């Protein structure tokens, strides 16, 4: 899976 | 990104992503603590099987996402987990898992509409 995508929200 | 998009594209994603719960513990505790954190371990494995549409996998080789019972600073060197953990930060061009503590999971999981 992609390291782009934040665990935490914008 | 808003919050909203940020969810929409995690959901998404989440339906084509293999997670892991890991089995050890990083550190002793008692007989009470280890039933609290595997009830919490239990709700997560139902939250991303049923609510996020996620393959549970018994190889945590074999995943997208790695769910463990403690934070990754905390298992011991000879641990299989902190092995691969460490193998993978090593390699700039490996496949990337993400580790996750069972702690950051359920904020995750109560930022994507399912608090617990
Ligand atoms: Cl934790
Ligand atoms: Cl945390």
């Amino acid at each position: 899976l992609s390291t782009e995508l934040s665990t935490e929200p914008p | 990104l808003s919050k909203s998009s940020w969810r929409q594209e995690w959901l998404a994603n989440l339906k084509l992503i293999s997670v892991s719960l890991v089995d050890e513990f990083p550190s002793e505790l008692s007989d009470s603590d280890r039933q609290i954190i595997n009830e919490k371990m239990q709700l997560l494995k139902d939250i991303f099987a049923n609510n996020l549409k996620s393959a549970i996998s018994n190889n945590f080789r074999e995943s997208d996402i790695i769910i463990l019972k403690g934070e990754i600073e905390d298992y011991p060197m000879s641990s299989e987990i902190k092995i691969y953990y460490n193998e993978l930060q090593n390699k700039p061009d490996a496949k990337k898992a993400r580790f996750w503590s069972f702690m950051k999971t359920q904020r995750f999981v109560s930022n994507m509409g399912f608090d617990i």
